[PDB]
Protein backbone atom coordinates (compact mmCIF):
# COMPACT_ATOMS: atom_id res chain seq x y z
CA UNK A 1 0.00 0.00 0.00
CA UNK A 2 2.83 2.47 0.48
CA UNK A 3 6.08 1.52 -1.22
CA UNK A 4 4.55 -0.15 -4.27
CA UNK A 5 1.91 2.53 -4.77
CA UNK A 6 4.47 5.32 -4.47
CA UNK A 7 6.72 3.51 -6.96
CA UNK A 8 3.84 3.21 -9.43
CA UNK A 9 2.89 6.88 -9.03
CA UNK A 10 6.53 7.93 -9.37
CA UNK A 11 6.99 5.90 -12.54
CA UNK A 12 3.76 7.06 -14.18
CA UNK A 13 4.55 10.71 -13.41
CA UNK A 14 8.11 10.41 -14.74
CA UNK A 15 6.82 8.79 -17.93
CA UNK A 16 4.24 11.54 -18.38
CA UNK A 17 6.92 14.21 -17.90
CA UNK A 18 9.22 12.48 -20.39
CA UNK A 19 6.44 12.26 -22.99
CA UNK A 20 5.39 15.89 -22.48
CA UNK A 21 8.95 17.25 -22.62
CA UNK A 22 9.22 16.30 -26.31
CA UNK A 23 6.13 18.08 -27.59
CA UNK A 24 6.71 20.72 -30.25
CA UNK A 25 5.63 23.66 -28.08
CA UNK A 26 8.17 22.80 -25.36
CA UNK A 27 10.99 21.72 -27.69
CA UNK A 28 10.64 25.00 -29.60
CA UNK A 29 11.11 26.94 -26.35
CA UNK A 30 14.09 24.83 -25.28
CA UNK A 31 15.74 25.49 -28.65
CA UNK A 32 15.25 29.24 -28.11
CA UNK A 33 16.73 29.01 -24.60
CA UNK A 34 19.75 27.14 -25.98
CA UNK A 35 20.21 29.55 -28.90
CA UNK A 36 20.26 32.63 -26.67
CA UNK A 37 22.84 30.98 -24.37
CA UNK A 38 24.97 30.13 -27.41
CA UNK A 39 24.78 33.73 -28.66
CA UNK A 40 25.83 35.06 -25.24
CA UNK A 41 28.75 32.62 -25.06
CA UNK A 42 30.14 34.03 -28.32
CA UNK A 43 29.45 37.64 -27.39
CA UNK A 44 31.49 37.26 -24.19
CA UNK A 45 34.64 36.35 -26.11
CA UNK A 46 34.00 39.06 -28.68
CA UNK A 47 33.84 41.77 -26.01
CA UNK A 48 37.06 40.28 -24.64
CA UNK B 1 43.90 37.21 -80.11
CA UNK B 2 45.52 40.42 -78.83
CA UNK B 3 42.27 42.02 -77.63
CA UNK B 4 43.11 40.92 -74.07
CA UNK B 5 46.30 38.81 -74.27
CA UNK B 6 46.48 37.60 -70.67
CA UNK B 7 50.17 36.87 -69.96
CA UNK B 8 50.96 33.38 -68.62
CA UNK B 9 53.50 34.85 -66.17
CA UNK B 10 52.96 37.77 -63.80
CA UNK B 11 55.53 39.35 -61.48
CA UNK B 12 53.76 39.15 -58.12
CA UNK B 13 55.41 40.50 -54.94
CA UNK B 14 58.05 38.22 -53.46
CA UNK B 15 56.15 37.93 -50.16
CA UNK B 16 52.36 37.90 -50.30
CA UNK B 17 50.96 40.82 -48.27
CA UNK B 18 48.74 40.00 -45.29
CA UNK B 19 45.43 41.88 -45.27
CA UNK B 20 42.48 41.65 -42.89
CA UNK B 21 38.90 41.95 -44.14
CA UNK B 22 35.72 42.08 -42.08
CA UNK B 23 33.70 41.69 -40.13
CA UNK B 24 32.32 45.12 -41.07
CA UNK B 25 33.38 48.32 -42.82
CA UNK B 26 36.89 49.54 -42.13
CA UNK B 27 36.76 52.88 -40.37
CA UNK B 28 34.14 51.88 -37.79
CA UNK B 29 34.88 51.03 -34.18
CA UNK B 30 34.18 47.29 -34.23
CA UNK B 31 36.27 46.59 -37.33
CA UNK B 32 39.10 48.91 -36.30
CA UNK B 33 39.52 47.24 -32.91
CA UNK B 34 38.98 43.72 -34.22
CA UNK B 35 41.82 44.35 -36.67
CA UNK B 36 43.97 46.42 -34.30
CA UNK B 37 44.21 43.58 -31.79
CA UNK B 38 45.43 41.16 -34.46
CA UNK B 39 47.89 43.74 -35.81
CA UNK B 40 49.36 44.22 -32.33
CA UNK B 41 49.60 40.47 -31.79
CA UNK B 42 51.39 40.06 -35.12
CA UNK B 43 53.80 42.89 -34.32
CA UNK B 44 54.60 41.54 -30.86
CA UNK B 45 54.98 37.86 -31.79
CA UNK B 46 57.05 38.55 -34.93
CA UNK B 47 59.05 41.47 -33.50
CA UNK B 48 62.27 42.00 -35.43
CA UNK B 49 61.04 40.06 -38.47
CA UNK B 50 57.85 41.86 -39.61
CA UNK B 51 57.09 45.37 -40.88
CA UNK B 52 53.57 46.81 -40.62
CA UNK B 53 52.61 50.12 -42.25
CA UNK B 54 49.27 51.82 -42.82
CA UNK B 55 48.43 52.40 -46.49
CA UNK B 56 46.48 55.66 -46.49
CA UNK B 57 46.27 55.78 -50.29
CA UNK B 58 43.79 53.74 -52.30
CA UNK B 59 44.76 50.26 -53.46
CA UNK B 60 41.81 48.78 -55.41
CA UNK B 61 43.11 50.14 -58.75
CA UNK B 62 46.28 48.00 -58.97
CA UNK B 63 46.10 47.61 -62.74
CA UNK B 64 48.83 46.53 -65.15
CA UNK B 65 47.44 46.84 -68.69
CA UNK B 66 45.51 50.11 -68.78
CA UNK B 67 48.01 52.05 -70.91
CA UNK B 68 51.74 52.55 -71.39
CA UNK B 69 51.83 55.27 -68.72
CA UNK B 70 48.59 56.88 -67.46
CA UNK B 71 49.69 60.26 -66.14
CA UNK B 72 53.46 60.13 -66.55
CA UNK B 73 53.87 63.80 -65.54
CA UNK B 74 51.96 65.80 -62.93
CA UNK B 75 52.26 69.09 -64.86
CA UNK B 76 50.17 67.88 -67.82
CA UNK B 77 47.07 69.22 -66.01
CA UNK B 78 45.10 66.32 -67.51
CA UNK B 79 42.24 64.27 -66.06
CA UNK B 80 44.66 61.71 -64.61
CA UNK B 81 47.61 64.08 -64.14
CA UNK B 82 45.66 66.00 -61.48
CA UNK B 83 44.22 62.77 -60.04
CA UNK B 84 45.69 60.53 -57.32
CA UNK B 85 46.16 57.41 -59.47
CA UNK B 86 49.93 57.97 -59.58
CA UNK B 87 49.88 57.75 -55.78
CA UNK B 88 48.23 54.33 -56.11
CA UNK B 89 50.88 53.09 -58.54
CA UNK B 90 53.68 54.50 -56.37
CA UNK B 91 52.26 52.58 -53.41
CA UNK B 92 52.23 49.52 -55.69
CA UNK B 93 55.97 49.73 -56.31
CA UNK B 94 56.47 50.53 -52.62
CA UNK B 95 54.72 47.28 -51.67
CA UNK B 96 56.70 45.43 -54.35
CA UNK B 97 60.05 46.66 -53.04
CA UNK B 98 59.06 46.00 -49.43
CA UNK B 99 58.12 42.42 -50.35
CA UNK B 100 61.50 42.24 -52.11
CA UNK B 101 63.06 42.72 -48.65
CA UNK B 102 61.91 39.12 -47.84
CA UNK B 103 60.42 40.28 -44.50
CA UNK B 104 56.72 39.78 -43.83
CA UNK B 105 54.39 42.67 -44.72
CA UNK B 106 50.95 43.42 -43.28
CA UNK B 107 48.69 46.09 -44.78
CA UNK B 108 46.42 48.43 -42.80
CA UNK B 109 44.67 50.09 -45.75
CA UNK B 110 41.11 51.12 -44.90
CA UNK B 111 39.81 50.63 -48.46
CA UNK B 112 39.30 46.84 -48.41
CA UNK B 113 35.90 45.33 -47.63
CA UNK B 114 35.79 42.36 -50.05
CA UNK B 115 38.57 40.22 -51.59
CA UNK B 116 36.86 40.50 -54.99
CA UNK B 117 38.08 44.12 -55.09
CA UNK B 118 41.72 42.95 -54.99
CA UNK B 119 41.66 39.57 -56.74
CA UNK B 120 42.43 40.54 -60.37
CA UNK B 121 45.46 42.69 -59.49
CA UNK B 122 49.15 41.75 -59.38
CA UNK B 123 49.60 41.76 -55.60
CA UNK B 124 47.22 38.86 -54.82
CA UNK B 125 47.46 39.46 -51.05
CA UNK B 126 46.85 36.85 -48.39
CA UNK B 127 43.20 37.53 -47.56
CA UNK B 128 42.52 37.06 -43.83
CA UNK B 129 38.86 36.91 -42.81
CA UNK B 130 37.85 37.64 -39.22
CA UNK B 131 34.21 36.58 -39.40
CA UNK B 132 31.47 36.69 -36.79
CA UNK B 133 29.33 33.58 -36.25
CA UNK B 134 25.88 35.22 -36.55
CA UNK B 135 24.31 38.60 -37.36
CA UNK B 136 22.73 38.86 -33.90
CA UNK B 137 26.14 38.71 -32.22
CA UNK B 138 27.54 41.37 -34.56
CA UNK B 139 24.62 43.74 -34.05
CA UNK B 140 24.71 43.18 -30.28
CA UNK B 141 28.42 44.02 -30.40
CA UNK B 142 27.60 47.16 -32.38
CA UNK B 143 24.94 48.09 -29.81
CA UNK B 144 27.62 47.70 -27.12
CA UNK B 145 29.52 50.64 -28.65
CA UNK B 146 26.93 53.41 -28.58
CA UNK B 147 24.61 55.54 -30.68
CA UNK B 148 27.42 56.66 -33.00
CA UNK B 149 27.71 53.12 -34.37
CA UNK B 150 23.94 52.64 -34.11
CA UNK B 151 23.72 55.31 -36.81
CA UNK B 152 25.81 53.22 -39.24
CA UNK B 153 24.57 49.81 -38.02
CA UNK B 154 22.52 49.45 -41.22
CA UNK B 155 25.46 49.74 -43.62
CA UNK B 156 27.59 47.67 -41.24
CA UNK B 157 25.08 44.81 -41.39
CA UNK B 158 24.78 45.17 -45.17
CA UNK B 159 28.54 44.93 -45.71
CA UNK B 160 28.75 42.06 -43.22
CA UNK B 161 26.15 39.97 -45.04
CA UNK B 162 27.63 40.78 -48.45
CA UNK B 163 31.08 39.71 -47.25
CA UNK B 164 29.70 36.51 -45.70
CA UNK B 165 28.04 35.67 -49.02
CA UNK B 166 31.57 35.61 -50.45
CA UNK B 167 32.52 31.91 -50.65
CA UNK B 168 35.29 30.38 -48.52
CA UNK B 169 37.54 29.52 -51.48
CA UNK B 170 37.88 33.25 -52.18
CA UNK B 171 39.78 33.77 -48.91
CA UNK B 172 43.15 32.31 -47.94
CA UNK B 173 42.67 31.84 -44.17
CA UNK B 174 39.62 32.01 -41.92
CA UNK B 175 39.32 33.26 -38.33
CA UNK B 176 35.91 32.15 -37.05
CA UNK B 177 36.90 31.37 -33.45
CA UNK B 178 35.19 33.60 -30.89
CA UNK B 179 38.32 33.66 -28.70
CA UNK B 180 41.02 36.20 -29.54
CA UNK B 181 43.80 33.84 -28.46
CA UNK B 182 42.74 30.85 -30.58
CA UNK B 183 42.60 33.05 -33.68
CA UNK B 184 45.97 34.56 -32.73
CA UNK B 185 47.75 31.21 -32.55
CA UNK B 186 45.89 30.10 -35.70
CA UNK B 187 47.28 33.03 -37.69
CA UNK B 188 50.66 32.60 -35.98
CA UNK B 189 50.82 28.93 -37.00
CA UNK B 190 49.89 29.76 -40.60
CA UNK B 191 52.54 32.47 -40.82
CA UNK B 192 55.10 30.20 -39.14
CA UNK B 193 54.38 27.58 -41.81
CA UNK B 194 54.83 30.25 -44.48
CA UNK B 195 58.10 31.44 -42.91
CA UNK B 196 59.50 27.91 -42.63
CA UNK B 197 58.38 27.18 -46.20
CA UNK B 198 60.22 30.15 -47.76
CA UNK B 199 63.62 29.57 -46.14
Amino acid sequence: GSFFMLNLVLGVLSGEFAKERERVENRRAFLKLRRQQQIERELNGYLE
Amino acid sequence: KQAEHVPPYDVVPSMRPVVLVGPSLKGYEVTDMMQKALFDFLKHRFDGRISITRVTADLSLAKRSVLNNPGKRTIIERSSARSSIAEVQSEIERIFELAKSLQLVVLDADTINHPAQLAKTSLAPIIVFVKVSSPKVLQRLIRSRGKSQMKHLTVQMMAYDKLVQCPPESFDVILDENQLEDACEHLAEYLEVYWRATH
